[PDB]
C-alpha cells in the first residue's frame, strides 16, 4: 500500500489540540505550523472553534475537505470513537500518539484499533508514538524539537523517549534529516512498509533504524525488502537487545516476546544491513555514508602527522577487517617533494609531527588526484606549528580542487580550536571526528557497506 | 508423492517420522543418505541385508521409543543371531510397543561429522542451522544460522562463519572435505523447510563429510 | 631512582632557548614562565644576555646555583657536549627534547648519551620527547599548550604528536591533570620509574599511559610495580599495537622490535591494568575513575526515562560482564510514591519519558541514600516536558544532599541544551556523557578496576 | 641434584634433554609423570616392566635418532614378559640397520597411560617479560585453532586458575559427553611448578609438556621436551 499521501498529505487533522498549549496535541499543532507546513491543517476539538488562528472543528467528518492524515492525541478510551469518525470521513492514515495499548498489556484494544481502521481502508501508525516528520514536505507532526537539519537521512524509531531525544541529537552531530518516523508498537505499519517508501524516495539516501523487534511472520518479507534497498541505500540498524539479558529488557518495555539474537544477526547479514552496537557508532557511520560515495577499491590511504594516530587507526581498521597496503609509487614521489626523506611511507603515510598547514593540503590533494587511490583518511594532531582551522581549510580546498568524489574521513585531536575545526568540516558535510579511531571507524563503515552490498548482489545472482 | 510419508504419519496421529521414512524423504530432495531398508522379520532382514550390501547394522524402528543397536553383521548366515537378540533385548528391558520392524542400515566410513538443522523462527520462519558434530555444537554451541531460502552465497558463508571451520580444510590425519556437497545439502535443507509447512523441525545428525560427497547417517523430522 | 627533584625542582635550566621566539627551546621557556613556575629558571644560550627578562648563561656549569633539571633543546650533534657540561654542574636530570636517535636508526648515539649521563650520576628522560608538566609545582616544561585543568590524573605518553595533542584534548574533555610526561624513546627513564613516583605522589590518583612497547627484560619489573600501584590507584593503558599489523607499524615509528600481543594482554591482566582500545574509551574511563570511588558492591542501579536508553545501557553493561539485579524493595517503595504503578522496576528503573525534572532529583536522592545501593547510572532523554539543565542541577543537588560518596555516571541524550548540561556536570567533576552506552561504559570501568584490584589482591595472597 | 642433568648435557654439547632425563627433571619439581625406567639390558627391561606394571611401551634412548616412531625403535602395548623380549630385540634390530653407530644409552620402559582429556603446558621466554607459562587443551584445539592462554611467571594460584578458564575450550574440563570433569586443582598445581622451573633455571630456553593427560583425580605428563641454551 502506497504511503505517498502520509508523507506528502494535502490536508492533515490534529485531534486532541486544546486551548491549553501544554497538552501534547497542542505541541504537535505548533510544530506543524512553525516548521512551515504548506498544506491544510485542521485542529479538532469538542469545544474550541479556533486554535492557533485556524478554524477548529468538533469532528474530522465535519471538515469540508478530504483529510489525508489524522494525528490522534486523545486518551485511549476515546481513540476508537475518533477512528470511526476518521473512517467515516475517509481519512487514509491514522497517526495514533496515544499510549495504553500492547505495551501495557492491553493487546485486545490494539487489535481492535487496527481492525476498525482497516474496515474503512485506513492505515495505522503506532500507536504509542511521538509522531513523524518529513522535511521535503515541511511536515513536522511531532512533539519533539521544532526543527532539524535538512538532508538525506531517514530515521525510524521503535523507541519513544530515546527516539525523540535522538531527533534532537542529530542537530548536534550535524546530521541532515529527510524524515523522522516514530513507529512505536507497530500494530499495523512497520519497518517493511516504510523501507518500501524510502526505497522509492529520492530525498532519502540513508536509512537508520532503532529496532527492538519485528512482528511474527514478518521477518522473511523484511529481508526481501531490506535486501533490495541495501543495493542502492545503506541501512543502519541499532539493535536493542543484542544480548540475552538486553533482549528480555526490551521485550518488557515493548510488551512482546523476545526473538533469537543469533537469528536476527543472520537476517541483518542477509539484508546487507550494518548493525551498530551504540548510538555513537550509528551516527558516526550515518554521517559518513550520507556524505560519501562507496569506495571503488581497497587502496585506502591514511595520512597522519606522527605515528601515534596512524597506529591507532591501523588497529581500528584491522578490528574491522581492513588492512592497509603500500601506497602507489606515483603518490610517494609526489609527496617526497616536500616531506623529509626519513619520513615513513608504509601506509599510514607519516608526514612528521612538525609538518606545517600547507602539507595537509598538498598531501590530501596528491592522494585524491592519484588514480590508484580509492579512499582517504586524514589524521591530525594539534601542535603549536599548525592551526587546526588552516588544516581543515587545506582539506576543504584539496577536496574541491581534486574535482572528483572519493570517500574521505577526517580525525582531529586537540584543544578547543580542534573542536571548532571539526565542527567547521562537518558543517560542510565532510565527515570529521575528534579522535583517529572514530574517523577510522567511519571509513570502515563505508567499506562495511560496500562488502554488505556485494553480499546481497552475490545472494541474488541468478542460477 | 514423497508427501505421502507426511500424510500417512499425520493420519496415524504420529508427530514425527520413523528413522527410515525420514531418510527416504530427504533423499527425495537430493540429499545423500546411508542406504537402508526396514526389516519385517529376520528373513526379510537378512535378505535385505543381502540386498543393500555388507556389513550391516541393526537398530529398532517403532513409533514407541536402551540397548537396541548392533554392529558389523558380516555374513548372511550370521545375521540371524543379532535380530533375535534385539527383540530378546527389548522385551526384558522394555515391555510394550508396535514394532514396525528393525532397521537394516548401510555401514558408513568414518569422517568429519557435521550438523545440519532446520527450525522455524517466529519472526523469520524456516531457518537453516549448521555446525560441526561432536562437542562443537553439543558443548561449545558453535553454530551458524541462515534464513531460508538459501542462496549459494548464504550456504558458503555460513559454513565459514563457524569457529570450527578449519576442521573442513584439512588437519592432522584428515584431508579436506567436499565443501560444495555441504553447500548443496544446506540449500536443499532450506528448501524442505520452505515447501513443507507440516514440518516443525529437522535434525540431520550425524552427517559425515568426505573428500567427495557427504552422507546423512541419521535424520530426525518432527511434524505439526 | 628518586624522581622527587625532577617533578619538584628548585632550579631548572633550558638549553636551546634563543632570541628567536619561534624555536622550540623558546616555546618551552615561554611555558615555564606562563604556567607560573615559582622556582629558578636559567636560560642557556651561547651569546644572549637575557631571555624572557632572565639572566642567560653560556653554559649550565656557569650558573651560580645547584641546577636540578636541564631541558636540552639543541641538535643531536651538540647534545653530548651539553651532557658533559650538565654532568660537570651536577645536574640530576637531563630532559632531552632532541630527536635523531634510535627512532631514526642512530642507536649508537642514544646508548652513548645514556652512558655519559650515568657516569655523572645523571638520569635521562627521552630523548625525542616534548617535555613534561607537573601541576603541583606549576611546572610546564613542554612546547604544547600553555595550560591544563588541575586534577589528579597523570598522563604518560610514548607518542610525540599524539601525546602533545592529547594534552590539549584533556581540556575539552574536562579532565583534571596532575602531570604530563613525554617519555619518547625511553633510553633510560621509563614507565616503571614513573609508576614508582606516581605511586607515592599524593597529588596523583589516576595514571593513564600511551604505551607502544617496553624494553627487553623490563616486563617482569613492570608487573611487580604496576600491580602494586593498581592496589590504590587505577592504571589505564592505551596499547599501540593491539594487532599484529598494528604492532609492526608501532615498531617502525619507534625503531624497535614488536613484542607479543597476547603476552602484553596477560601482563596487563596480572598488573590489574585496564586496557583501552581507543582514546575515547581511555578518557571516558579516566574521567570516571578520577571523580569516583570504586563501588563497594555489585548493587548497580540504572535510572532512566523510557526503556530505549535503559536497554542500550543493559546491553553495554552486559558486554562488559556486568548484569543488573532486582533493586532493593526499600528503593522501589520510596520511588513508587511519585512514579505511576505501571512503570518498570526491574532495573533499569524506568520512570517514564514524560517524567518531570523533580523526579530525577527524588529518584537520584532516594537511590544514593539507600544503604543497599552501591552505584548509580542516571540516563536522560530530552523531551519538551523537562529542561536538561534542570535535570543536571537536580542530580547535583541529590549528590550533595545524599551526603555520601557513591560512584555515579550520567548519560544525557538531546540537542544543544543537553550538550550544555553535560558540560555543566563535567565542570563539577560529575562524569557525564552524551550517550547511554558511553555512560554505561564509564561505570563499567569502575567495576572493571574493582575486579582488577581484586585480581591482584588474590594473586598476592599469602599461601 | 636435578641440575646435574642440565649440566652434563651442556658439557656434551647437547641442546636438549633426552626423553627420560626430561621426565626425571620435571618430576623432581613435583609434576606427576608417566612412570618410566631406563633399561640397560634385556634382563633389566623385564624386571622394570614387572615393576612398572603391564602393559608397557618401549623406546630406544639415544641422542642420535631424533624421532623414534618411524625409525622403528618403538613398540607399543607389550603385555607380557615374553612380549617385551620380542619387542626389545626387534628395536635393537631396527636401530642398527637404520643407524649403525648411534649411541644407545638403553631402552625406555613406559607405563601405559589411560585415556583422558589431553592438555598442553608450555614454557617460553618472552624478550620483554621473561619466562612465561602457556596453557591449552591438546589435539586440534592448540595445533589448529591456536586456543592457548599465557601468564608471566611466577604464577600465583589466581593466575593459574584464571588462565585455565580463559581458554575457549575450557568446557572440555567441566565434564561432557562420555567424560567426567577433571582435576582442575592438579592442573593449577602443575602450571605453577612449570613457571617455577622457568624462573629458577636460566639454562632452560623452552619446555613443552605435551601430551599431558587429565583425570578426575590428578594428572600425568606423558611426554616432556626441554630445550637448552
Ligand atoms: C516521549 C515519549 O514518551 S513518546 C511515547 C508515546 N506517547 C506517549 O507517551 C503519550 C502519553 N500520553 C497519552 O497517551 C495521553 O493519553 C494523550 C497524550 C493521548 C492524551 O493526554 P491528554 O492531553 O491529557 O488528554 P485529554 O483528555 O486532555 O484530551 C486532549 C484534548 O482532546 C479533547 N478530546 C477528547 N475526546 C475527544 C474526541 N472524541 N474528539 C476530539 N477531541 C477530543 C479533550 O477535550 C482535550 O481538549 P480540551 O483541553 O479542550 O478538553
Ligand atoms: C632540538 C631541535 C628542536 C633543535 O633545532 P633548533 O631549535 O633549530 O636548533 P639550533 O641549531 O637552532 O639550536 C637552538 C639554539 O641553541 C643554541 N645552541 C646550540 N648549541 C648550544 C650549546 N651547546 N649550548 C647552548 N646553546 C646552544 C643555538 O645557537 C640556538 O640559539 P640561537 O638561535 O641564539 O643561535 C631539533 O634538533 C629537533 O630535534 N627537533 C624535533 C623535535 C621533536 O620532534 N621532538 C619530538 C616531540 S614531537
Amino acid at each position: 500500500n502506497d504511503l505517498e499521501r502520509l508523507f506528502n498529505p494535502s490536508a492533515i487533522a490534529v485531534v486532541g489540540a486544546s486551548k491549553d498549549p501544554s497538552k501534547i496535541g497542542s505541541q504537535i499543532l505548533r510544530n506543524l505550523l512553525s516548521y512551515g507546513f504548506k498544506g491544510k491543517v485542521y485542529p479538532i476539538n469538542p469545544t474550541a472553534d479556533e486554535l492557533m488562528g485556524l478554524k477548529c472543528y468538533p469532528k474530522v467528518s465535519d471538515v469540508p475537505d478530504k483529510v489525508d492524515v489524522a494525528v490522534i492525541s486523545v486518551p485511549s478510551d476515546k481513540v476508537l470513537g475518533v477512528i470511526d469518525d476518521c473512517g467515516k470521513a475517509g481519512v487514509k492514515f491514522a497517526v495514533v500518539i496515544t499510549s495504553g495499548f500492547k505495551e501495557v498489556g492491553n493487546e485486545e484494544l490494539e487489535e481492535e484499533l487496527v481492525r476498525r481502521a482497516h474496515s474503512y481502508g485506513m492505515r495505522v501508525l503506532g500507536p504509542n508514538i511521538f509522531g513523524y516528520l518529513y522535511a521535503p514536505a515541511r511536515l513536522n507532526a511531532t512533539f519533539g524539537p521544532k526543527d532539524v537539519l535538512s538532508g538525506n537521512v531517514a530515521f525510524i524509531s521503535q523507541s519513544g523517549a530515546l527516539g525523540i531525544a535522538l531527533m534532537g541529537y542529530t542537530v548536534v552531530e550535524n546530521i541532515g534529516i529527510s524524515s523522522i518516523v516514530s513507529v512505536g508498537n507497530k500494530a499495523d505499519l512497520d519497518d517493511v512498509d516504510l523501507l518500501d517508501f524510502f526505497d522509492k524516495d529520492p530525498n532519502t539516501g540513508v536509512i537508520m533504524i532503532y529496532l527492538e523487534g519485528i512482528a511474527p511472520g514478518r521477518g522473511r518479507m523484511f529481508i526481501d525488502v531490506a535486501s533490495r534497498v541495501s543495493l542502492r541505500k545503506p541501512i543502519i540498524v541499532i539493535k536493542a537487545g543484542r544480548t540475552e539479558v538486553g533482549a528480555r529488557a526490551a521485550a518488557s518495555h515493548t510488551g512482546s516476546i523476545a526473538g533469537s539474537v543469533a537469528i536476527y544477526e543472520s537476517a541483518f547479514k542477509q539484508s546487507g544491513i550494518l548493525m551498530a552496537k551504540s548510538v555513537e557508532d550509528a551516527f558516526d557511520w550515518t554521517k559518513a555514508l550520507s556524505w560519501n560515495p562507496i569506495p571503488e577499491g581497497e587502496r585506502l590511504i591514511v595520512l597522519t602527522n606522527g605515528g601515534g594516530a596512524g597506529v591507532q587507526s591501523t588497529d581500528t581498521f584491522a578490528d574491522n577487517g581492513i588492512y592497509l597496503s603500500k601506497p602507489p609509487e606515483s603518490l610517494i614521489q609526489e609527496i617526497k617533494k616536500f616531506v623529509p626523506p626519513f619520513a615513513s611511507f608504509a601506509n599510514p603515510i607519516d608526514i612528521t609531527g612538525m609538518a606545517p598547514d600547507d602539507w595537509y593540503y598538498m598531501g590530501t590533494l596528491a592522494a585524491l588526484k592519484n588514480p590508484d587511490v580509492d579512499a582517504l583518511t586524514v589524521l591530525y594532531c594539534q601542535t603549536a606549528v599548525t592551526t587546526p582551522i588552516g588544516v581543515a581549510k587545506g582539506i576543504v580546498d584539496a577536496i574541491k580542487e581534486a574535482g572528483n568524489s572519493k570517500p574521505v574521513t577526517v580525525g582531529m585531536v586537540g584543544g578547543p580550536e580542534v573542536a571548532e575545526a571539526v565542527s567547521f568540516l562537518n558543517k560542510q558535510r565532510i565527515a570529521a571526528y575528534p579522535t583517529p579511531e572514530r574517523a577510522s571507524s567511519a571509513m570502515s563503515a563505508l567499506y562495511a557497506y560496500a562488502r554488505a552490498r556485494s553480499y546481497v548482489m552475490k545472494s541474488l545472482a541468478v542460477r | 508423492s514423497s508427501r505421502d510419508l507426511l500424510l500417512k504419519a499425520k493420519e496415524n496421529g504420529r508427530k514425527s517420522l520413523l528413522e527410515h521414512e525420514a531418510k527416504y524423504f530427504i533423499s527425495s530432495y537430493g540429499i545423500p543418505v546411508t542406504n537402508i531398508r526396514l526389516a519385517k522379520s529376520e528373513e526379510e532382514a537378512v535378505n535385505f541385508s543381502r540386498e543393500i550390501g555388507f556389513p550391516v547394522v541393526l537398530k529398532i524402528v517403532s513409533p514407541q521409543v536402551v540397548g537396541g543397536v548392533k554392529v558389523n553383521l558380516r555374513s548372511e548366515e550370521e545375521v540371524r543371531k543379532a535380530y533375535r537378540e534385539i527383540i530378546e533385548n527389548v522385551k526384558r528391558n522394555v515391555p510394550n510397543a508396535e514394532i514396525e520392524g528393525i532397521l537394516v542400515q548401510e555401514f558408513a566410513p568414518p569422517g568429519v561429522e557435521l550438523i545440519i538443522g532446520l527450525l522455524r523462527d517466529p519472526q523469520f520462519g524456516p531457518t537453516v542451522m549448521f555446525g560441526l558434530g561432536g562437542v562443537f555444537v553439543e558443548l561449545f554451541r558453535d553454530v551458524s544460522f541462515r534464513v531460508a531460502p538459501l542462496s549459494e552465497q548464504d550456504a558458503e558463508s555460513m559454513i565459514k562463519e563457524v569457529k570450527a571451520y578449519k576442521l573442513l580444510t584439512g588437519f592432522r590425519g584428515m584431508e579436506p572435505v567436499d565443501i560444495e556437497a555441504i553447500k548443496d545439502a544446506l540449500i536443499r535443507a532450506g528448501r524442505i523447510g520452505v515447501e513443507n509447512e507440516e514440518i516443525a523441525e529437522m535434525d540431520l545428525n550425524p552427517v559425515i563429510a568426505y573428500p567427495k560427497g557427504i552422507k546423512v547417517v541419521d535424520a530426525r523430522i518432527i511434524l505439526r
